[PDB]
DNA sequence: TACGAGGTTTTAGAGCTGTGTTGTTTCGAATGGTTCCAAAACCTCGTA
DNA sequence: TACGAGGTTTTGGAACCATTCGAAACAACACAGCTCTAAAACCTCGTA
DNA sequence: TTTACTACTCGTTCTGGTGTTTCTCG
DNA sequence: AAACACCAGAACGAGTAGTAAATTGG
């Protein structure tokens, strides 16, 4: 049936079907993939070259593949009209979310992201600021009724960049903000769609004309990273913060107490995210910076 | 009704040969009445299918046998809803259909 | 979102190039604009596919079906975002009330039974007909009596003789398998364009296989393929495919139009989601008459 | 009825912003779904004469302003009745206004 | 032998080129194509012509009519050899019949007359018409009793008033006169093409004014320039003038056809003569009905 | 009114108007001739450019203009609408022309022809052959019915050119001499039209298609012209001969015991055959070689 | 004899012409609509 | 007091679409023809 | 005054080749 | 794998210019 291994394909290839086997053919290094130990086939890049036999094969080994757009956000997947992976069941889960859970579980992310933004303002020596962020998140509620995430957000975002700041402006680091804001939500969507799960349904978001509301929920504890990144290089052009930016994917950052990859970082909450979600279990992941 | 007749052409150029077919080509077409759409475009006025067979008949007799040549034909109706999206019309009386043709005053 | 019905059945690469869907066999090298395919359907399983084209194909809702080494579907593409409010469509979705539910579930059964009823008079079997149209009458809300069971009971016994049954391993049996997932796909891939989702359907209570809403409101226009295979009951698999294909190129009758089965399956599609989301539209007829 | 839309264009080369506008518009016009009849002119298939209507309005908003360029919509009837002098017919299903295409072997 | 009537006003040069009739003032070149080009009016005595563009006009059995200083014709070219078998045509004329000749001229009378007295009934002048249909009665061969003298008098006093006379050199008259060789001009150029001869002409015993034929056939047609200086007696000269140059483009009723004036000349000049040099045909007739 | 001096345009040149003086502004030299003195205008060649205005004032003073064609034969003639010229009486003397006379005037001119023939064969020692051409010329008779022409004419060529020679064949020899049978042809016919008379209507020939009839009776005296030279240069290609037949144009015969060139003989030889057939006087012109 | 100079009619297609006509296309105007997005409009309330 | 952080509907317009329909147009076919040139007859009757 | 021929000479047109870059709310 | 920019670099398409020639039955 379906393994372990989720295969990504985030470079140039040519993904052929051998011997009940699935070859990785890139360019730089060609690896061949047994077919038993693959459970989900993510092409997130658009530079992949694929074969309607490999996809005979990865349908009837019953294995999910996941096409992604240029934005690297998934655009498609497969599904055989007949047999079916078991992520399929998760959208049953996801119709059938209780209030409370998702209330708890919003309520716990929310507060790892203010405690993240008081740490990193700490950090930038602002601690005046930090506290009375600090002081907000001990005013924090069940679906944060009082916004302390806003004002959080305010005093965070004037501390950082001044008190002229505005998230409606045109200017460089506005740009740069929202360049690894969409990094980190595409990375959160791939990881949910991976999951099983829908991107259309969160536990606050509620915009009809966002499709990523789950994403965007679950990413919310990750906006320091990329606060951080743009506030080191403030003083540049776009490009150069972009540059910058990209060090994202090839950092290391503590999670579970291990130094993890990002992308390895944002699998796993998001997997214990959902696991939280569907009640499960009551343990709910915690990223500090 | 008048018929409007549009010949297009491509001929190559590589061989002494076919430019002298396209030399006569385009020496025929003006000479039967053929105005310059635009460039390898021509246009010719019939007053009537007759005419338009008629001038088949003559293109097919003298066809080059080079390159890619074809005609279309349509009523002055629908050449008069010919979009310009830049340029200028030619006004010239071998476009119009006019029967009482004026060069100078027209007496109104 | 275009006419044309392409269907791939030689070894070749299909790439993109200027919204074009590049055909490059060693042969032959053919460019269709993708505003004008409707379906794409790759029945060889030597197509060499390219990952930008399979995103570009999912933006323009052209519904892709695979095959497998029989030439038989497998599986195709659905788009996670195919509407821009899809969020709020799903939690529409989501609140529909059982009784709504039930009633266009009714309205729909009826018309499949008046349908093949109609067909079986004017097939000249004249006695049938009546038959079905008597069980019309009895059926009630979601069908206690199983009336809709006993309908498609008489009607394939008449058709296809006594003997016929709908497990039957038969040659015109596999038409059949064919046609509906041909028309299943269309109906799939218009109901996530309207933002909804096929797991959750109107019957069964939600028990879902990832086809319940398309399968659902797919039952009036199952006649349509019943025809096609019936009058050709003589001919092998191939014909069969061949005639079963014409249901791309020929008009119907549909709300006093004769409109194309894409645009017919899209306006029902449609007529029935608004009908069920917002209670604030009347349920389509479709009549095979 | 099918539409067929050809679109005659002749454009400046002297600057290097005409050139800009003549690559721009060749670009636009294949992306649109133009299939070259012959040099210079392009024709496009259009399924009626609301995709028309549309096709036109978009050509006016990516209209280059350079050179003469013109449209004429004739019916895909008409356009059968082009008669052809020298040359080869462009086979291509998108010259073709058939619904159920198929690459490769058509089951008959 | 076309459609187009070019009438040239401004001091210009006229020139040949490739079947076209190169006019080159000092602010536009135009060209015309020869085939196009049924009468050529020069009107202002400025222009300057070429001997090529002549032969080339009188090829085509174009009509050229050179003008005086006052804008009026003075002059215009007929071809030696317009026919191929000319010869023949005028060794047959010269052995026309009186006999023939008489029936034919009397025909031709009474459809003058006859159209006359129709153009008074059209005209609400009931009572003059009945005279004038009356006077055709009494006509016999050769009109012994000037009958067809009569009928003018009494339309030319029914239409200008009784103080009207041909002979007056009234503005309207001066209008008749240059309709009346507008007419001449088709039909003299229409009876050399028929390969005839205008000298020897029907009545007066060949005393010839050279314009005899043309004059005789003329007849039925002169009440078409007679409606439209009448119509039009008011307005000056130069206006009713335009008003005449609408015999060119205006269609008549001739044998149950909507022709124009050019094709009805042609045919009535062909038929007439068909009549008379092989009595192997019918006379014609042209109604102003 | 119209003088006596006929103006033949025959080379390029603007003709223009000016104070009542025809301006022949040729590119040699420029002349001026008054308008008084002029009776026929011939523009025989296709190089001229000629003013609206010429046409005009020669119009008015009676003016008789020719234009002919690319192969210098008369091809259209300008006729007044009112005012005529002397020319045109000639047309109906023409109509009148008594078949005695005729017949005189047409065996004196085959004579001369016949006569013209024995004496070139003479000339090229061929006395036996001369002989027996004028024992031909003894056996004339009125209008030749014994066909002494066509002896006489198949000897000559037997003579001069062998007796393999043909007229239908196709090589040099019948080229040059056809080209030359040309140039005469058109003289006369150019002399014939000057005189008002037309070519249509011949003393023997009477051929349909034919439209030189008169011009081909009056020159065939002259034909031994073309035939000597044609003789003289037998042994050349056909640009060689014509090369050597443009000299009769700048040669000098014999002709009323004078040495004339050869248009002026021709033209006085018309007006007299045109005098004699007019039955004015009975002196029939006598040319010969 | 036969050919063939001087000729004349006969045909025989070849190319050309304009208008009616009858059924069948054709053209927009109309009739229902369909997504998609960017600009508003609203909430709470904490720091300037 | 205002702004705007965190957000959510609401609402025009913009662009797109497929089928009808009623009157007007149009497309070959069918007519009456027309002119024009070459290729065949036909003549008479000398000189091979 | 034209035609017919021959270059030449500019404009017009499209294809191949060579880099450079490729996530801008929530 | 695809778009977007830049160039070359051959193929088309006309216009101009200089030269030579211009009666092929009766
Ligand atoms: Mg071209
Ligand atoms: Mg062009």
């Amino acid at each position: 049936m379906a393994g372990w291994r989720t295969v990504v394909v985030n470079i140039h290839s040519k993904l052929s079907y051998k011997n009940n086997h699935l070859i990785f053919r890139n360019s730089y290094k060609t690896e061949m993939i047994h077919l038993s130990e693959i459970d989900i086939l993510l092409l997130e890049t658009t530079d992949i070259v694929l074969t309607t036999m490999l996809v005979k094969r990865l349908v009837d080994e019953n294995i999910l593949v996941i096409f992604c757009d240029d934005k690297r956000l998934p655009t498609a997947f497969l599904t055989p009209y007949y047999a079916r992976h078991d992520s399929s069941l998760q959208i049953a889960r996801q119709i059938a979310w209780k209030e409370n859970v998702k209330c708890e579980v919003w309520t716990a992310i929310i507060a790892q992201k203010i405690l993240n933004q008081s740490y990193y303002l700490g950090e930038c020596s602002f601690f005046e600021k930090s506290q009375s962020i600090m002081e907000l998140y001990h005013g924090l509620e069940r679906f944060d009724p009082s916004n302390r995430e806003g004002h959080s957000a305010r005093i965070y975002f004037n501390t950082l960049f001044g008190n002229d700041f505005t998230r409606e402006s045109d200017n460089d680091i506005n740009a740069a903000l929202d360049y690894g804001y969409t990094l980190l939500l595409s990375m959160f969507a791939r990881e949910v769609v991976v999951c099983g799960c829908m991107t259309q349904i969160g536990l606050k978001h509620a915009n009809q004309f966002n499709q990523f509301n789950l994403a965007s929920d679950i990413m919310e504890p990750f906006r320091p990273i990329i606060d951080r990144i743009v506030y080191q290089n403030r003083h540049n052009n776009f490009v150069k913060i972009k540059k910058e930016l990209f060090s994202i994917f090839s950092e290391t950052y503590l999670y579970n107490g291990k130094e993890m990859y990002l992308s390895n970082i944002v699998s796993d909450y998001t997997k214990k995210v959902i696991k939280a979600l569907n009640q499960l279990g009551e343990e709910i992941p915690e990223f500090r910076i | 009704r008048y018929m409007r007749m549009i010949l297009m052409f491509d001929m190559p150029t590589d061989t002494a040969e076919e430019r002298k077919a396209y030399r006569k080509f385009r020496k025929f077409l003006l000479s039967e009445g053929f105005i310059m759409h635009q460039f390898s475009v021509y246009s010719k006025l019939l007053l009537n299918h007759t005419a338009n067979t008629a001038m088949v008949g003559r293109l097919k007799a003298n066809n080059p046998k080079k390159g890619n040549i074809t005609i279309l034909t349509v009523t002055e109706k629908q050449f008069a809803r010919m979009i310009y999206l830049y340029g200028d019309k030619n006004t010239s009386i071998a476009n119009s259909e006019e029967r009482l043709v004026f060069l100078g005053d027209n007496y109104c």
